[PDB]
């Protein structure tokens, strides 16, 4: 936010039983998220005024019915953007924000993107969206093993 | 595509019938099972890749291409000669107009 | 090269009298902010390429180059 | 061939792994056999939906193939410019094709050049000449007041400028595009019909809105591209080109278009008190004109669907919507184009 | 890599900076290493009964980062709390194959052999440390060289060297197998100990210089 | 702040030079520069030795006077029982680093005694303190696993431990260790909306909790129990909030009602060969599940009904509008929507 604008149709998207015999979900807010939120939801930050990459994994959220079908599957996808968000933003800019992100509030996260991954393979058109939120399941995990060691090494 | 060639020369890829039990084969066998079934799968997909053959979804998005939309507890036989039917429409002239009247009665 | 910092250019064909294209070359270049040389296409071998592109002393654009 | 999530192949896996031994049943996450597994399953959940994605894919090619309807390319973006001279003209004077057109603002670099010639008369003042952008995509849609000089010597030209924004540039066709595209020419393989002649005056890959009227003993043809002007040369090419479907008992005309203009003003209730100011206003009515302008004539004003794409906007912070004016439907006559005129926007 | 140490009987840390690593002032980067509080070396040993974790005393084994090591910050957590796994990360950890470890010898150069095991419970075997070198070099004498379907030029021509049991076929296999052995970059290089050749049989040793 | 060796043995040579005249010869392995060189160690060793008691007063010191613990990565422990098949006749020496081996096999796990211990002349039984090798919860064991001895005797009988390892500890970061010491203190915080709805939640069976406030009175309601509230649920709330709410304002607790809402709408579709009883129906789905899920207090905006069906598929979708709904439903702040009955019509 302080040094590069962001998509408009981000910045709208992220303003905002089943259950899986493996993972249980949960609804713990990571700190980052907490105040970064804050500041989405505040005007104080730049903005582009028009969009492009319409092969993002949001549009692909848009377009299908996850909204209305099922609006708390859809809450969960907001909250694992969130804290994705939060930790791109850090580490190219403003290295302030670190120390206050932990293994365990990184770790949820894969327990939620597993949980909705589970309702999403049951129906075929949400193929697309289960297909990319797999490949950052994996990518989460690497840096659950690394932040303990980044955060001593800065 | 076989998992028991080209998998590894010193693995056991045999049962020890010296014991019942053996992980290894297990493990072994569910694995074959698991990429031959996802073989066969694949070799299946011959007939839904053709219209000739295509059934359930692939026979709705067929017909969702040719605009031709499945009516209500409509099976996939007559469904296919419909859309055949229609793509080869025969309609402007007066008598192929009246002989149109077949599908409307 | 830099699009953002370059403003719209009328250059002229005659600028130099009777020159080479390469005398006309290096005008458009504005050396030493952009590099311009003669190297074997890599990604395409068996031919040549033409390059001309912002000089590599940029922070980012030091990180682009390929290491040997 | 059908999906199947990772977790249900897993455990399918898990089930028969176990058969005849006991000696596996431990499948905590810090197991490695699991996490085998747990690649193993991912790996063959991505195969399948990559191979649905490749058949649907292979479907798209063979219908491509089948009747030749090849997709749409990037198409070029065109308008028109004024030429504005310092005295009045004494001599015919010419202009061949290809000169280059720039604009100076530092935030559309684009170029455009010239495709026909054109002369100018005696005792002239201005002229009218097309331009087409040699960039093809979004960057042709400039706005109003962009292109400023001919990036030339100009010595008889004080300044150029256009009247009209650019609209006609556009990326590459959506899926759902080429499926209604192949559904119209399915429909249009019988000739001497309104939805045959649909298709047959839409070939032409410039014309975005198309309408046909019909009477007794005449048929007349309404086109336009997305700036709404038609011109002569497409027209002729119309004419030249459709004379595979044209009926061979009536006669038929392409011509008539006309912009129908409408005030629209709308009352919106934001859900935050709190930043209501009117650049939020401007970029509401900057929507509300390229939603209204990209209408066509075959298109008709409707209420519900001007509320839908004014509340694209998420729902949290417009929470009401309601038009002053407006209170029914408008129906379009076939000659005639909605679009926006002179919009008014305001809070309350 | 780092060199294994051992406290002996009224020694300080600056002494064992200074034998190592030359200069004494290094120390104070060394004890965060080892992980220990202010009391980093005591003979009492109840002393260190209090915390045994962040303490150190006589006969306890400690780690010496080489120089290249020392200043990175990353070394130093790893070494802080892993102290002993530090080997066997060194060594690398892999699933344990040798089910019948009295089997696989009977049939040298031979297909089929080699399978999975089960320790603990419920859990795939594995191995680590030496027992992991040990059994990768023995997989790779016994492999071929020409028979793996990925990264080829991996194995021996042992089968191949079957002769008629005279010395110049002894020294041929003795340098197929150093080869072999050598092959790896983590051992250093190798060495015959002894040949013996009665009969039809052949028999001898080797000796392997592994890295720490 | 801490100083380094060469700045010490600098100073303490520049003042016995200053004050000594006696001495003059400062080569390496003198008696006097040995000496100097040794307090200068022994003064750097004491400035790092503040360096870090200082680093652990900022990192948890001040934390410390709160009632929290910390966890440094403390192997387990605990105490261990041998028995011997007669009474001992000589002084039985346990050297330090025994092991006491796991007799099952499932378990992996390993002890090792740091301290020796001498065996009485006639005791049949002795205890013992045993750590184990690996960290965190891990080192953990059940009762009744410590079975084996590495270095048996013929004396010795058998190994056990009547009581469990409960002394396994595991340690976090910094982060975590602050986090819970600011969610204690943020719950201190009382006489706030926010405040209220925490209090609220800490009891059981609290979710959903709305509060609606105003300078008269202040009533909460919730749906936190399937949807209801039960009357002792509110008398057990009540009593909760008391040392919550403001003092000298008044507090009421109330249920929740809803409002069933009927709805004929009609759709047009473009292309009328598309119709059918799963259309239908699954747009009847839709809306119902759209209006089910309201938040509370929630306005029945016609606007975003419209703006939620029609974005289905917008090339579907021509024409939209509802029979029985005249404009936007206001609702009080305990009413929720909820779908009474609902029909489609396709045109």
């Amino acid at each position: 936010n302080n040094f590069i604008p962001q998509p408009q149709g981000l910045l709208r998207f992220l303003n905002t039983s089943f259950v899986s015999k493996f993972y249980t979900p949960q609804l713990q807010l990571s700190e980052l998220a907490k105040k970064v939120l804050t500041n989405i939801k505040t005007d104080d930050i730049p903005v582009l005024e028009r969009e492009f990459n319409d092969n993002t994994i949001i549009h692909k959220a848009n377009d299908t019915l996850l909204k209305v079908q099922a609006p708390r599957m859809y809450m969960i996808l907001q909250s694992i953007v969130l804290e994705a968000y939060a930790i791109v933003n850090c580490f190219v800019e403003n290295p302030s924000s670190l120390k206050y992100l932990t293994e365990e509030d990184v770790s949820i996260t894969r327990e939620n993107l597993n949980y909705v991954a589970d309702y999403l393979g049951n129906y075929d058109d949400y193929n697309s969206v289960v297909l990319d939120l797999r490949d950052l399941d994996l990518c989460f995990s690497a840096i659950e093993l690394q932040l303990p060691l980044i955060k001593k090494e800065a | 595509a076989n998992f028991l060639k080209n998998l590894h020369p010193l693995l056991r890829r045999d049962r020890n019938k010296k014991d019942n039990q053996d992980p290894n084969f297990a493990l072994i066998d569910a694995l074959n099972e698991e990429m031959n079934q996802v073989e066969k799968d694949a070799i299946e997909s011959k007939l839904q890749s053709s219209l000739k053959t295509s059934t359930s979804e692939y026979l709705d998005k067929f017909g969702d291409w040719f605009g031709v939309y499945r009516k209500t507890d409509e099976k996939d036989d007559v469904y296919r000669a419909r859309i055949i039917k229609y793509l080869l429409l025969k309609r402007g002239t007066n008598n192929a107009i009246i002989d149109a009247i077949k599908d409307y009665l | 090269s830099w699009d953002e910092f370059e403003k719209l250019t009328e250059v002229s064909a005659f600028t130099n009298f009777d020159g080479s294209l390469k005398q006309l070359m290096d005008m458009v270049t504005a050396r030493p902010f952009n590099e311009l040389f003669f190297k074997n296409s890599e990604k395409t071998p068996g031919k040549a390429q033409l390059v001309l592109r912002k000089t590599p002393f940029n922070p980012t654009e030091w990180r682009a180059l390929d290491m040997i | 061939m059908k999906t199947r999530k990772l977790t249900n192949i897993l455990s399918k896996l898990i089930d028969k792994t176990m058969a005849g031994t006991s000696k596996i049943t431990d499948f905590t996450p810090g197991s490695a056999s699991r996490s085998l597994l747990e690649a193993v399953s991912l790996e063959i959940e991505q195969f399948y939906i990559l191979t649905k994605e490749n058949i649907d894919w292979g479907i798209q090619e063979g219908i491509i193939e089948a009747f030749d309807f090849q997709k749409r390319q990037s198409k070029r973006a065109y308008g028109d410019v004024t030429i504005q001279f310092y005295q009045p003209l004494d001599m015919r004077m010419y202009i061949p094709a290809g000169t280059t057109f720039t604009s100076t603002r530092q935030e559309y670099p684009q170029q455009f050049e010239t495709l026909v010639d054109y002369y100018a008369e005696p005792d002239s003042t201005e002229i009218v000449v097309e331009v087409y952008c040699k960039e093809t995509g979004v960057a042709g849609n400039v706005p109003e007041g962009t292109i400023n000089t001919i990036a030339s010597g100009s010595s008889l030209i004080r300044s150029v400028n256009n009247e009209y924004s650019f609209n006609t540039g556009t990326k590459e066709e959506s899926q759902e595009d080429f499926k209604r595209r192949f559904h119209s020419f399915v429909e249009s393989r019988g000739r001497a019909t309104n939805k045959s002649v649909r298709y047959g005056a839409l070939q032409i890959p410039d014309v975005e809105g198309v309408y046909v009227y019909e009477e007794t003993g005449h048929i007349t043809v309404f086109a336009h591209d997305r700036n709404g002007n038609l011109s002569d040369t497409l027209k002729e090419d119309i004419i030249d080109a459709l004379q595979d479907y044209r009926p061979s008992g009536i006669m038929l005309d392409v011509t008539g278009v006309e912009k129908e203009e409408v005030n629209v003003s709308a009352t919106v209730t934001i859900s935050n008190k709190s930043r209501i100011g009117d650049t939020l206003q401007k970029h509401i009515e900057s929507v509300i004109r390229s939603y209204l302008n990209n209408l066509k004539t075959s298109d008709d004003l409707i209420i519900t669907d001007l509320i839908q794409a004014i509340m694209n906007i998420d729902d949290v912070l417009i929470y009401d919507v309601s038009f002053d004016n407006l209170d029914e439907n408008i129906i379009v006559p076939p000659q005639g184009i909605i679009r926006a005129g002179e919009i008014k926007v305001e809070l309350k | 890599r780092f060199k294994k140490h051992v406290v002996q009987h009224e020694e300080t840390m600056q002494a064992i900076a200074q034998r190592y690593y030359g200069d004494v002032s290094y120390w104070i980067d060394l004890v965060e290493h080892n992980n220990l509080k202010y009391p980093y070396l005591v003979e009492t040993d109840e002393e260190k009964m209090k915390d045994p974790e962040r303490l150190a005393s006589t006969g306890d084994t400690l780690i010496i980062p080489i120089e290249s090591d020392l200043t990175d910050v990353s070394a130093k957590e790893i070494n802080s709390r892993d102290k002993d796994v530090l080997v066997e990360l060194a060594l690398g950890r892999d699933l344990n194959i040798t089910a019948d470890e009295k089997y696989f010898n009977e049939h040298g150069t031979s297909d089929n052999i080699l399978a999975f095991s089960t320790n603990g419970n419920g859990d795939l075997d594995t191995v680590k440390g030496i027992d992991n070198m040990k059994q990768q070099l023995q997989a790779r004498l016994l492999t071929p060289r020409g028979s793996l379907m990925l990264h080829p030029n991996y194995g021996s021509d042992l089968h191949n060297l079957f002769g008629l049991n005279i010395p110049e076929q002894a020294t041929l296999i003795e340098m197929e197998v150093l080869r072999t052995l050598t092959s790896d970059n983590r051992v250093k290089s190798a060495n015959l100990i002894d040949w013996k050749i009665q009969g039809n049989v052949y028999s001898g040793q080797f000796s392997v210089e592994i890295k720490s």
